[PDB]
């Protein structure tokens, strides 16, 4: 089925996304997950070409191990806000299980092989979020 | 040759985006080594285990081999997310 | 935080519940599901007064295994069609782990324990639909 | 007395929605033999060890204690979501 894949500075909305992974009857189930950043600007530095790559490839590898109909992944890019909404997975399947595991499959694997980077903003300089080996353990454990 | 791409705190430290070498090296970890020791900068930048690296867009060990032509990233575990 | 439960005929639309959900900066992870029915019309019976209580109680049993924020659970009744969207849930939390665990969690107690039954039409007339074990082994891991 | 209300396959097949029984039983299970034994289609309807029970709208095992009062309802295995 098909899949959607876009890196861009762009602001995304659920409300457009959900209509176009929810069109297909025979999928009856649909997950989603949105992730958000929680004064001081964040900026997403990315690979441009492999981050596009890397995010095909988390999806097709997920199309192995279930199966899927439409997915959906958004991930954006430069200067972002607090509250802004940074990433955003959606996965199809004909049931819930299949739906929800990919879901956080997806997520876990971006967390770990997609090249982005977020640096911080802070009043006395910028600071490089650090990555945490408690995702590298989500990724692994699929 | 190689071309060498830099991204983040690596990215930072080195100065540049990108750079094209025009040597050969068998392995990922040769190159790194040869670009560390150009200097103190250098060193800082491309010190770690946690490092990582891409050839031609794909993740890879640093033990993967280098052939003329290859693209290589060098940059910090993603944060992504 | 904040709990929506509504059970009644009318349609929702994720476009419309997903801001009242994503609506908090300190909740930085959002997961919705939306179950479907994948000619011959669905009619969904349920228990007035034990639905809404059961579908409560469900929230407020995550509640106490996950750190929760905004969580809305729609489940509608009456005659359905093909296609037609029956069931959202949506959670919020500060991390992804919990809002996937706590939107399953959800999902699955419902399909255990609320009090809804599907009759379909078929052409030689109405078959109430069976029950699944797998259902109950999804429910009792938790 | 207790009020006892029926569901799907279980309401289709006693033909009705609700009944109020002005009798004392020790349990659920006690309720649900005596009122299978009115008839065939009483018998049909409450047969089974799928069959479920809710009292005052919170499910509940079949050797529940009952009392003048309660709610007390039977349906099948529920099939929402």
């Amino acid at each position: 089925a098909e899949t959607k894949i876009v890196v861009g500075p762009q602001p995304f909305s659920v409300g457009e996304e959900y209509p176009w992974l929810a069109e297909r009857d025979e999928d009856g189930a649909v997950v989603t997950f949105t992730g958000k950043v929680r004064v001081n600007a964040l900026t997403l530095e990315h690979y441009p070409g492999m981050t596009e790559k890397a995010l095909a490839e988390i999806v097709d590898e997920a199309r192995n191990r279930w199966p899927l109909g439409r997915v959906t992944v958004i991930h954006r890019i430069g200067e972002l806000w607090p509250g802004d909404e940074i990433v955003f997975v959606g996965v199809t399947s004909a049931h819930r299980s299949s739906a929800f595991e990919a879901g956080q499959f997806i997520m876990d694997y971006l967390k770990t092989r997609a090249p982005f980077w977020k640096r911080e903003a802070t009043p006395e300089g910028d600071r490089w979020v650090e990555a945490r080996e408690s995702d590298q353990q989500a990724a692994k454990r699929w | 040759m190689v071309k060498v791409l830099f991204f983040a705190q690596v990215r930072e430290l080195v100065g540049t985006d990108a750079t094209e070498v025009a040597a050969d090296f068998p392995t990922v970890e040769a190159l790194r080594q040869h670009m560390a020791a150009q200097s103190d900068r250098w060193a800082l930048a491309l010190e770690d285990g946690k490092l990582l690296a891409a050839v031609n867009q794909t993740l890879v060990s640093f033990d993967h081999p280098l052939t003329d032509g290859d693209e290589v990233a060098f940059f910090p575990p993603v944060t992504g997310g």
